[PDB]
């Protein structure tokens, strides 16, 4: 129970601060974007909203016409 | 001979008859090629409905 309170305790000082972690890391921010770097390459690279339209014509159109027609 | 001149005529009747039925079916051809050509072409506009979705959902 004593060591539930502490830690209950220490989680609300975490909540306390105003925004991210308490201790930000010198190399989080670097992994965090290492991570995203892999994620987009895997994925691929995507616009925020970009919706391309471009359609082709009839491939490999094949006709009756020959000399024998 | 005289039937020999007989057999020559049945068999030149019978040929030009035989003949006169295969025109008659000679439209099956202009349908093949109607619908050869207008399956293909509807084969290629269902892909961009295909295509459009799968390209929208990758993005969310």
């Amino acid at each position: 129970q004593k060591l539930f309170v502490d830690k209950i305790r220490e989680y609300r000082t975490k909540r306390q601060t105003s925004g991210g972690p308490v201790d930000a890391g010198p190399e989080y921010q670097q992994d965090l974007d290492r991570e995203l770097f892999k994620l987009k390459q895997m994925y691929g690279k995507a616009d925020m909203n970009t919706f391309p339209n471009f359609t082709f014509e009839d491939p490999k159109f094949e006709a009756v016409e020959k000399p024998q027609s | 001979v005289k039937q020999a001149s007989i057999k020559q005529i049945q068999d030149a009747i019978d040929l030009e008859k035989s003949q006169q039925a295969l025109v008659q079916k000679r439209h099956y051809l202009f349908d093949v090629q109607r619908n050869n050509i207008a399956m293909a072409l509807e084969v290629t506009y269902r892909e961009r409905l295909h295509r459009v979705y799968k390209e929208i959902k990758n993005r969310l």
